[PDB]
């Protein structure tokens, strides 16, 4: 043919069939043993998710949400992803004592539902009403950004203690039970308004620790609505929403590590 | 621990780097020893 | 163009002196007119040799820059810049990615350019050496006066005068000469002085006495001649142009390199565009479709391989430099191993180029002297009283002396003022009887008759060293038959006895045997002159025979030859055992050529020429079947009238060939003949008459000490100590490197598969990218380098000098068997080991393998800063990327780990590691340094920015270990099958 005879083309096929078969079999074997060394409830390492990220609902083109108030189809892009997240926090979804629970309407302490085991059924998560997110079709003029702290199994987000000075100096300081969030720019031409659980500008500690997808499917993480009703228009405004805490840290490279970078423009 | 389980999200990448660089150096020296057994 | 030059020359030595003046508008006595000379200058041009037009260094570097791998790497580099342009215009990327990779890849091309440029060297200054042979000035007769002129101003026609010491400025017709002898070694390779006289003495202008040639020199006497040829038009000027002009052509190794470049370039463009279409069908944007293509380029092209080849070659060349064997051109390292035919000059190459005493006939007995340089043989006789009598004549009846201040150097190597034969005898006696100067002091010479054309003998009368005699001894030497006709007695064992016809026949027997051995024979005799007839004050007249010259006492015969170099016979045997055909190509006379052929083993015992059969059988040569003769000896004169088709037949039909009395062009023709039959040929020589042959040879090898400057310019290799044994070593080294390059190529290629497959699975599976482009170069230009090189230090697996030369048409450097093994088997196992570690890092950070399929859309999306893993956790962009780059780093390290086994298995093509062992210290150095580099790359701070190399956790290093081991076992089991059954299945499928 190109290389060999008919008889010799068969022997090379019969070889590479058996050979690659065995190879696939061995490869599969090694994946099996890998899997056998892992837990169903918890990953082997967690140092790479370590300090949690802060993510928002408006799908940022390039960490940016620019649109026109005097246009209908200018914000219809951003409302899609906004609806996508909030559509999940529905009350019809949160039905019966299984698997949901009514918790304190004011921020509370952690809840330990035992260990990362299957020694109980599905661990019961606290309910979250979207009605807690006051003022937020969404904010057609001057947006209503929805913030979220990234889920980490066995993570107990700890707020800073009011020992020395703090940026939002002691204001509404629910020191024991709120992980705070403040948005900033100098360059102060905005209007900060914060909506949460019990009205607080933070994440309530009673939704923690997260027990994982396998032990807590349908679990809901707390949200925080931020509304920028700025008396300004037609310019790029770089606004950083930062979370504060003992377990919360940031990075020069990772610009999402416990913070936002939002480039709002109401170019109407 | 219970609420104080911060160690679970920590890894000592500093020591690892120190140890790794030690090993790298030593393996490098060993190589020279073996190579220079006659030039 | 050069085909005119490959032919023998036509001449005008046949004309009369007068007739020759007519032809050039010239005067025999007065010479040319200052006006007629200057006229003929502007007519014909300068007595000068013009160097050939060369390809400048600019174009030589750039011609490498576009050679298969470099082209694909250019397509890569430009496509990087294209993707960077497309980005810079569209979405403002603050990244350096495609810019920096395009800068890196173009540097790779440039640096790889230098390596291949270094390998493709051509150090040729042939025509410069020839130009050195024309004197600065010549002595001409013009307007009846002699004047020295710039030799370039020499024109056909003027009268030139030459004397002992000066170079022949142009081709001359001798019109007048007085005791003129000339050194024609340029034409013949033989330096014995040749007489020049005005008389025509052979139809052959290269043999007649009335022509003297440019490129030769006058040794003694004086001559006047008419310039027949100038510059380029001279006999050797034509040889100059021929030698300088010949097209170099591609080496065996270079042809092999290009051959695999096509194979790998082939598979590169196949998979390249095969997956470029496969992506767009799966619906990838043209923005992305280039980035993957760039990957594929870098994946397929073995970026460090050509550089490896160069370094391996270089390191082999260094070993040979260390055995006094200088290699001018890197590729010539190999060619010697691919050689199937050696065409060898005799004089100064196979032989020492020094008339040496070979045998002695005394006491009715043939004795044999030791002819070797270092004197490796044994003593013959010392005891006999005859010997000392013979020894005495040899020292006394001799006018040769050692040059001043030679006491340091050995006897056989020191320069002697005198003819070759007298030098030989001088050295012979000085060797086995100590100081000859001693003997000549103890026996002062009173009168002598020097060797005459007419007498054919030389005699001396000496004061006898004996106290009890102190009287006069006559000693004489010369032509054996002429010495015999002057004898009455023979010194047998001590005492004289009558010259009976019995002993006279025994002499003739001894004489014909020695003469038959191609040796020059001299007779030796003395006569103790009667005391009462010769006073202590007696006067001897040399001019008129004042003393008897008949009835003397014959003492002995001595025979001499330009003998083989000590190592030559064995070297020839060894070359033949390796299945190399050894041909003698010499300018020397046939009797001598043949005798040495037998001596060195070119002609093995019992083999015959047509002429040998005819003489034995006492039948005409026409009556002999030429197929019965396995040996042949062809004279240049006969070769001259044979067509190339007839030469090819001579070549095909004989195993043991001697081309004698060949011209320089003729040696080229024989080389070309051999080459035309498809053979890789080596030439070994030392003379300017070897230059065209050395040039045309696949590899030319020159003698370092004995060699002329021209010869060493034409060669690819110099034997700096004239050690012919080096050819054997060279072929062995050449063979070894060829196998070791296969090993090194296989090793370098194997690691291509684990660099290709991640990119394919990236497309087909929509998983995160397992390995980066940057990461691939860290292997090929980093970690694989020292290991790949180190395979150059592998010993032979078997006796390589026991196998035939490779067939260059069938036995390739890179074949299907290598590709099947590197790409289909070992590299495939390497890919899995890499993948495994990838799945390990990801699974342990929360992304189980199942959830990875079709995740890239969400994974690479810079704006999704909440990707959900298998456990329900949420990741930022940079967070998951750090894990991904850690996967790159561990994939990289997995390659290193599987390259450990690959290095060990590539060590041997046939034998077990348990057989070959681990005695390659460079290889072990490779293993340690490779791992030190990888560890350094992973753990050094800042390499996460510069190369995206992240720290690996200790457990990460061990992922690929079972795959590394499987390689080692698999290959060990496979080679076990090869050895156990030479038959063929595993052999014909996998045996590199
Ligand atoms: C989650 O909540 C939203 C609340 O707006 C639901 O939207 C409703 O959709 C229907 C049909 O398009 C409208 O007629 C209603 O006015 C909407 N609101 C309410 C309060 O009923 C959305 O359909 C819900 N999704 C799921 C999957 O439950
Ligand atoms: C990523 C995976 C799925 C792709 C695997 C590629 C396979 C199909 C390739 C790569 C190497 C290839 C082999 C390389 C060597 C030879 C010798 C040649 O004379 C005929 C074909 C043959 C026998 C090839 C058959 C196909 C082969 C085994
Ligand atoms: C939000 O809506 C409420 C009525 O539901 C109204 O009282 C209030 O003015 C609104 N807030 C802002 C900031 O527009
Ligand atoms: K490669
Ligand atoms: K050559
Ligand atoms: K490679
Ligand atoms: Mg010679």
């Amino acid at each position: 043919f190109l290389g060999r005879t008919g008889s010799s083309w068969f022997k090379i096929f019969l070889f590479y069939l058996i050979f690659y078969g065995c190879l696939a079999g061995i490869f599969i074997g090694t994946i099996q043993v890998l899997l056998l060394t892992l837990s169903d409830f918890e990953p082997k390492y967690q140092d790479r998710v370590a300090p949690p990220g802060l993510s928002h609902a408006p799908y940022a083109i390039k960490t940016e949400i620019s649109f026109s108030i005097s246009n209908p189809k200018s914000y219809e892009s951003f409302v899609k992803s906004m609806h996508k997240l909030m559509d999940l926090y529905n009350e019809s979804s949160q039905a019966g004592n299984s698997p949901f629970e009514d918790c304190s309407d004011t921020p509370a302490d952690y809840i330990k539902r035992g260990d990362l085991d299957d020694s109980q059924g599905q661990k019961k998560a606290c309910r979250f009403s979207r009605m807690w997110l006051k003022n937020c079709g969404y904010a057609e003029g001057k947006p209503c950004v929805v913030a979220k702290l990234n889920r980490i199994i066995g993570f107990y987000p700890k707020p800073l203690k009011n020992t020395t000075d703090l940026p939002e100096e002691l204001q509404a300081n629910y020191n024991q039970y709120v992980l705070p969030l403040r948005c900033a720019a100098r360059e102060k031409i905005g209007s900060i308004e914060y909506f949460g659980l019990g009205g607080y500008a933070g994440f309530p500690l009673q939704y923690y620790p997260y027990y994982g997808k396998r032990l807590q499917k349908k679990y809901l993480q707390p949200l925080l609505a931020i509304q920028f009703t700025n008396l300004t228009q037609n310019m790029e405004l770089r606004i950083e929403c930062k979370v504060y805490g003992e377990n919360i840290d940031y990075s020069e490279k990772d610009r999402f590590r416990g913070r936002f970078e939002v480039k709002i423009e109401v170019k109407s | 621990e219970g609420p104080d389980n911060d160690e679970r999200f920590t890894y000592d990448y500093y020591r690892l780097r120190v140890v790794g660089l030690i090993v790298a150096a030593v393996l490098c020296v060993i190589g020279i020893i073996i190579l220079l057994a006659g030039k | 163009l050069d085909e005119l030059k490959k032919e023998v020359s036509m001449d005008d030595h046949k004309l009369s002196l007068d007739e020759l003046h007519n032809k050039y508008g010239t005067d025999l006595t007065r010479g040319l007119t200052n006006a007629r000379a200057k006229e003929i200058l502007a007519r014909d041009g300068p007595n000068s040799l013009t160097p050939p037009p060369t390809t400048p260094e600019w174009i030589k570097f750039c011609r490498q820059l576009f050679g298969g791998f470099s082209i694909l790497l250019w397509i890569g580099a430009i496509l990087c810049f294209l993707a960077y342009g497309i980005q810079a215009a569209t979405e403002d990327e603050p990244a350096n990615d495609n810019l920096y990779l395009g800068v890196v890849l173009s540097t790779v091309v440039i640096v790889t350019g230098c390596f291949s440029y270094y390998q493709e060297a051509k150090s040729s200054r042939i025509m410069d050496s020839f130009k050195n042979m024309v004197p600065q000035q010549a002595l001409v007769i013009r307007d009846g006066e002699k004047s020295t002129i710039n030799a370039e101003f020499v024109v056909a026609g003027d009268l030139v005068e030459v004397k002992g010491g000066d170079r022949i400025p142009a081709d001359l017709r001798i019109i007048s000469a007085h005791g003129c002898k000339v050194d024609n070694s340029s034409l013949t390779g033989e330096s014995e002085p040749q007489t020049r006289s005005p008389e025509f003495s052979s139809e052959n202008p290269l043999e007649t006495r009335n022509i003297a040639f440019f490129s030769t020199n006058c040794v003694e006497g004086t001559a006047r001649g008419v310039v027949v040829y100038t510059g380029d038009r001279t006999v050797m000027g034509r040889i100059a142009t021929l030698a300088s002009g010949l097209e170099v052509g591609r080496t065996p190794i270079a042809i092999e390199i290009e051959h695999f470049i096509h194979i790998i370039t082939g598979v590169a463009v196949f998979l390249g565009v095969s997956f470029f279409i496969l992506s767009l069908i799966l619906g990838y944007s043209w923005l992305e479709a280039v980035i993957f293509l760039i990957g594929i380029i870098v994946a397929n092209v073995p970026e460090g391989l050509l550089a490896t080849v160069t370094v391996c070659l270089t390191l082999t060349a260094k070993r040979m430099a260390r055995k006094n064997c200088l290699v001018k051109n890197l590729e010539a390292v190999e060619t010697l191993g691919s050689t199937s035919t050696i065409c060898s000059d005799k004089t100064g190459t196979l032989t020492q180029n020094r008339m040496t005493v070979a045998h002695m006939w005394f006491d009715n007995q043939i004795h044999e002297a030791d002819t070797t340089e270092n004197q490796s043989g044994a003593a013959f006789d010392k005891t006999s009283a005859t010997w000392s009598a013979l020894s005495r004549i040899a020292a006394l009846c001799n006018r040769a002396v050692f040059q001043a201040g030679q006491d340091n150097v050995p006897i056989l190597k020191r320069s002697v003022a005198g003819d070759a034969s007298e030098s030989a005898l001088l050295k012979c006696i000085e060797l086995c009887c100590g100081s000859v100067q001693g003997m000549r002091d103890r026996n002062p010479k009173i009168v002598e008759i020097p060797f005459n054309s007419t007498n054919k003998y030389q005699l001396s009368i000496h004061e006898n060293e004996k106290s009890s005699e102190s009287r006069y001894l006559l000693v004489m030497k010369g032509a054996p038959e002429r010495i015999l006709d002057r004898c009455s007695t023979i010194l047998l064992n001590g005492a004289e006895e009558p010259l009976k016809e019995d002993m006279k026949e025994a002499f003739q027997n001894a004489y014909l045997e020695l003469g038959g051995l191609g040796e020059r024979v001299l007779g030796f005799c003395h006569f103790a002159l009667p005391e009462d007839k010769y006073n202590e004050g007696y006067p001897f007249d040399a001019d008129e025979p004042n003393f008897p010259t008949t009835d003397l006492c014959f003492v002995g015969l001595m025979a001499m030859i330009d003998p083989p170099r000590a190592a030559v016979p064995d070297a020839v045997g060894k070359c033949r055992s390796a299945g190399i055909k050894v041909i003698m190509v010499t300018g020397d006379h046939p009797i001598t050529a043949k005798a040495i052929a037998k001596g060195v083993g070119i002609i093995s015992e019992g083999n015959e020429t047509i002429e040998d059969i005819a003489a034995r059988l006492n039948i005409p040569i026409g009556q002999v079947n030429p197929r019965d003769a396995k040996a042949c000896v062809v004279h240049g004169s006969d070769l001259k009238d044979l067509s190339t088709e007839v030469l090819d037949d001579i070549l095909h039909y004989h195993t043991e060939i001697v081309f004698a009395r060949t011209s320089p062009q003729q040696k080229l023709i024989i080389v070309e003949g051999c080459q035309r039959q498809g053979a890789i040929v080596a030439v070994t020589g030392d003379g300017v008459n070897d230059s065209p042959a050395l040039k045309k040879a696949d590899i030319g090898v020159a003698m370092g000490i004995s060699g002329s400057d021209v010869s060493k310019q034409a060669a690819d290799m110099i034997l700096l100590d004239d050690n012919f044994a080096s050819i054997v070593t060279g072929v062995e080294e050449g063979r070894l490197i060829f196998d070791n390059l296969k090993k090194s190529i296989a090793y370098t290629l194997t690691s291509n598969i684990p660099e290709i497959t991640p990119f394919l699975v990236f497309i087909i599976g929509n998983v995160p990218l397992p390995l980066g482009t940057v990461t691939i170069l860290c292997i090929d230009l980093g970690t694989d380098m020292v290991p790949a090189i180190s395979l150059a230090y592998e010993q032979a697996e078997s006796d390589i000098m026991k196998r035939q030369p490779r067939n260059p048409k069938t036995d390739k450097l890179v074949n299907e068997r290598l590709i099947s093994m590197a790409y289909g088997q070992i590299g495939m196992i390497q890919a899995l080991g890499g993948f495994f570690s990838y799945f390990v890092i990801l699974a342990e950070n929360g992304f189980l393998p199942m959830d990875l399929i079709g995740k890239r859309v969400r994974w690479d999306d810079r704006w999704i800063s909440d990707v959900e893993d298998s456990f329900g956790q949420q990741w930022t962009y940079e967070q998951r990327k750090i894990v991904e780059f850690t996967c790159h780093t561990s994939f990289f390290i997995s390659i290193v780990v599987v390259q450990w086994a690959d290095l060990i298995i590539c060590k041997t093509r046939r034998n077990s590691i348990f057989q070959q062992g681990m005695k390659n210290k460079i290889l072990i150095f490779g293993l340690f340094e490779e791992t030190a580099l990888a560890a350094f790359l992973s753990y050094c701070p800042g390499t996460d920015v510069a190369l995206r190399m992240y720290p690996l956790k200790p457990s990460w290093w061990f992922c690929a270990f079972p795959y590394s081991l499987i390689i080692f076992l698999y290959d060990e089991m496979r080679r076990f099958i090869i050895r156990r059954s030479p038959g063929g299945w595993v052999e014909q499928e996998t045996y590199y």
